[PDB]
Parts: structure tokens; C-alpha cells; sequence
């Protein structure tokens, strides 16, 4: 069963290449809450334009 | 009754001896198990790429 390992490898491949996708998502939530609490701040100071 | 009584004999030797032919054989594949048969398959790319 061991002699192939051919058609069992690119299932591997596809699980794998979601994960990555779903990481890089993930971490562009992670940075436009970053600008909402940049913007909070500075509009609480007092100086809009 | 003579007769028959040399051959009886006669055979629990070889019954007793065949027993212990078996013991030694199969302490020999006690130790055949491990890694004799890995060093098998011609195809050792693709069992890389798999474990990596």
C-alpha cells in the first residue's frame, strides 16, 4: 500500500492550501479592526477636520 | 508386541527432536521483524514529500 503514495498525496495538497487561505484572512480581520481603533482615538482627542 | 514396541520408541525421538527445530526458527523470525523489509520499496521521493 506503501509502494504508490501517488494518488493520496495531492488530497493532502488541497487541505492544506485552505488552511493557508483561511489563515491570510483571518489575519486581514485582525488589521482593519486595528484601523477602526485608530481612527476612535483619534476623533475622541477633539480635532476633526 | 516386540515388534511394535521398537518403532514406537523410535519415533518419539523424532518428535521430540522436531519440537526443538521449531524453537530455534522462530526465534530467528523474532528477530527477522523490524526494518528487513523496509529497505524494500523503490520509491523513495514520494515517501518524503508525504511525511513532510
Amino acid at each position: 500500500k506503501l509502494e504508490n503514495l501517488k494518488d493520496k498525496l495531492p488530497d493532502i495538497k488541497s487541505i492544506h492550501s485552505k488552511l493557508l487561505l483561511r489563515i491570510g484572512k483571518l489575519q486581514g480581520l485582525y488589521d482593519s479592526v486595528q484601523v477602526i481603533n485608530r481612527e476612535v482615538e483619534g476623533l475622541s482627542e477633539g480635532r476633526t477636520s | 508386541l516386540p515388534d511394535l514396541h521398537r518403532e514406537l520408541i523410535n519415533s518419539s525421538i523424532r518428535l521430540r527432536y522436531d519440537k526443538y527445530q521449531t524453537r530455534e526458527a522462530q526465534l530467528l523470525e523474532d528477530t527477522k521483524t523490524g526494518r528487513d523489509v523496509a529497505a524494500g520499496v523503490q520509491n523513495p521521493k514520494s515517501i518524503s514529500e508525504y511525511y513532510s
